């Protein structure tokens, strides 16, 4: 219909591409009479607002008005909501403080803006906040309006969540900060994400506080809505380096498929009430000197698959959210895209920003790598009623491969639990540091493969990683290439078979020659293993025997010993007194309790130098020697019989 | 007393009992 497109502008777009923003537009015409009108202003003061309505409206009756603005003056979309309310003419807003978002309108003005709200920008921040598991934190709101509704939809948002969030009570500040009250507010934060609502001015002087404070800290987070986030040039030297922010500023769409998507709703609402009523467009004649409108009609609309609905409030249903951090380069780096339900990660590994500025000195990001053992690292899916890993685990990635003919592939993310998993909670508990753990996707534990070793082993040595909270045996060249730290649990080997017994132990008259007893029986051990390396180092002979015995898995061994494809098997001690402790049946038995066997402990592996060595091994003697290890061993061990 | 001196790796591995009489 009758649409005018008025744009205040520093960034040139000009005003030709707004004539042949027409043309392939409204391919299939159900209005019969459709003109628009674009015009460039320069000068943004409302005089020339009011003169250009007065102009337009009495241009032959236009009914759509288009606008966008460059700078960042939020009264202009208060302006053109009274210009609404009294021509009753529905304006659009596109870009600038034109289109920023205000907080209640009003049903006697048709004026509509275009994105999200802050409740939905709120609902973005905690699935974020959800995505990352950052349960424990804070709220710090100061004296700008429409702080109560903030609280109260994070308090009915919290509950109406499947997390349990830990949610500290609310800062709230008075006025100018005396530095005296507001004080003792913030010495009582203890948590990591910072949540703070406030307004550009008095942003810096809270940062400061907390620079002076040392509350900026490496897992002292900061998350600011798009209000407080403003000029993309003028950036104060008072933010940290990975400053959390979201808005819907999209640079990878431009006002002009905007606009044109705005034309489309405004035609697919006029198209679809011209058949509902004929007499549908009637404007105001002049300045000097309505039934039915589209004010509550274009609540659905859907135009090109994007759905651009509209709520009862203003807003939109599915808008585009932006999620921005800052760099060390000082920039506002855009990082994170939304879905229509969901939301999308860029970087799905979440960057530590470990100096936010020069002086910060930080020692507490520890890498971890482990492996998949059965009683110590249980790796199991996300759960998909909450997209949430339980409380009692820990979250996990693993790069794992697409194909076989490319070396490309995912970081897909699991939940751990486990006996190591209680280890590493109760080590953050005490020592209170910060973990980065994840998995293996080199293989087993370690072998040296003409001086060059592989897995966790290839991780530490080679120092992409540092320590290994996972169990590992120790032997005489992995104590060369790092240091072990005290052990903690009496896992030495034995011998899986099916009270008699016929092996008595190492000095066994079966292990010389399987021809000297009647039945030819097997034995063998898991590949790749330091078990291995154990028996070439005791008896190369046992490994000659052995090389016809080998087999594949640990379960795959369990299978063989039930069915009968096996005789006798080689593993470590706890780990198949486990695995018989919780089998129906019970007819595979044990041998001893390690007496003519290794009679090895689990250590954790730490480099060569590592400060962290000596509170390790103050730690494990503290969780040991208070039956709190003893309580670990009741939960993840079953002693039957 | 690990915060006073440093250990090394222990040779024995075992636990606590009760002596009685039968």
């Amino acid at each position: 219909l009758n649409i005018a497109v008025l744009l205040g502008h520093s960034h040139d777009v000009t005003e030709r591409e707004l004539r042949n923003l027409w043309g392939p537009e409204q391919a299939t015409g159900l209005p019969l009479d459709v003109n628009v009108v674009a015009l460039l202003m320069n000068r943004t003061d409302p005089k020339s607002l009011i003169t250009h309505v007065c102009d337009l409206m009495s241009g032959a009756r236009i009914h759509g008005l288009v606008f966008g603005d460059d700078t960042d003056q939020e009264a202009v979309a208060q302006m053109l909501d009274f210009i609404s309310s009294q021509t009753f003419i529905p304006i659009l807003g596109i870009h600038g403080g034109a289109s920023m978002i205000m907080a209640d309108k009003d049903p006697t003005s048709t004026f509509f803006q275009f994105g999200a709200s802050i409740q939905q920008q709120a609902t973005v921040m905690l699935k974020i906040m959800q995505d990352y598991d950052w349960h424990v934190f804070s709220l710090v709101t100061t004296i700008f309006p429409g702080y109560r509704d903030f609280i109260s939809f994070i308090k009915t948002t919290v509950d109406n969540s499947f997390v349990g969030w830990d949610m500290q009570n609310v800062i709230t500040l008075d006025t100018s900060f005396e530095d005296a009250k507001t004080q003792v507010q913030l010495k009582k934060i203890h948590s990591s994400v910072i949540l703070l609502y406030c307004s550009k001015d008095e942003a810096v002087l809270i940062l400061s506080e907390a620079r002076s404070l040392g509350l900026t800290g490496y897992d002292f987070f900061w998350i600011v809505p798009s209000l407080v986030s403003g000029n993309t040039e003028l950036i104060p030297k008072e933010f940290p380096s990975g400053l959390i922010s979201v808005s819907y500023d999209d640079w990878d769409y431009s006002l002009e498929a905007r606009v044109r998507d705005g034309l489309g709703i405004l035609t697919t609402a006029a198209s679809s009430m011209l058949e509902k009523f004929s007499y549908i467009p009637e404007a105001k004649a002049s300045c000097y000197g309505p039934l039915h409108t589209l004010h509550q009609f274009m609540v659905n609309v859907t135009w090109d698959g994007k759905d651009l609905s509209f709520t009862e409030e203003g807003y939109q249903v599915h808008p585009r959210l932006v999620v921005i951090v800052l760099n060390k380069d000082r920039e506002w780096e855009k990082v994170g895209k939304w879905e229509n339900q969901t939301l999308s990660l860029r970087h799905a590994v979440w960057p530590r920003y470990k100096s936010f500025s020069d002086c910060e000195p930080d020692d507490n990001h520890l890498s971890i790598v482990t492996l998949e053992e059965a009683p110590f690292v249980i790796v199991e899916d996300i759960d998909p009623l909450t997209e949430t890993c339980v409380r009692n685990t820990v979250p996990c990635r693993k790069f794992v491969k697409i194909n076989n003919s490319t070396n490309e592939g995912m970081n897909v993310k699991k939940c751990c639990k486990g006996f190591c998993i209680d280890i590493l909670k109760k080590l953050s508990r005490t020592v209170k540091f910060t973990y980065d753990l994840y998995l293996v996707t080199n293989g087993k534990h370690g072998k040296k493969v003409n001086n060059v070793w592989n897995g966790m082993i290839g991780e530490v040595v080679y120092q992409r990683a540092v320590m290994a909270v996972g169990s590992l045996t120790i032997n005489e060249e992995r104590s060369e290439v790092v240091d072990f730290s005290v052990p903690f649990v009496e896992t030495g080997i034995s011998v899986m078979v099916s009270f008699v017994d016929q092996v008595t132990g190492l000095s066994d008259k079966k292990f010389q020659r399987p021809h000297d007893y009647s039945p030819p029986f097997r034995f063998g051990t898991v590949p790749n293993g330091s078990t291995e390396r154990n028996i070439r180092n005791n008896y190369p002979y046992m490994h000659q025997y052995m090389t016809r015995f080998n087999q594949r898995g640990v379960e795959d061994a369990l299978v063989s010993l039930k069915t009968g494809k096996l005789d006798a098997f080689i593993y470590d001690a706890a780990v198949l007194n486990y695995k018989a402790g919780r089998d129906e049946g019970c007819k595979l038995v044990t041998i001893g309790s390690g007496y003519i066997f290794a009679t090895t402990g689990y250590g954790i592996a730490l480099q060569k130098g590592s400060p962290w060595k000596r509170q390790i091994d103050l730690a494990l003697l503290q969780f040991v020697g208070d039956g709190e290890m003893e309580e670990l061993e009741t939960l993840w061990l079953t002693g039957i019989c | 007393r690990a915060q006073y001196i440093e250990f090394s790796k222990p040779f024995k591995y075992q636990g606590l009992t009760i002596l009685v009489k039968k």
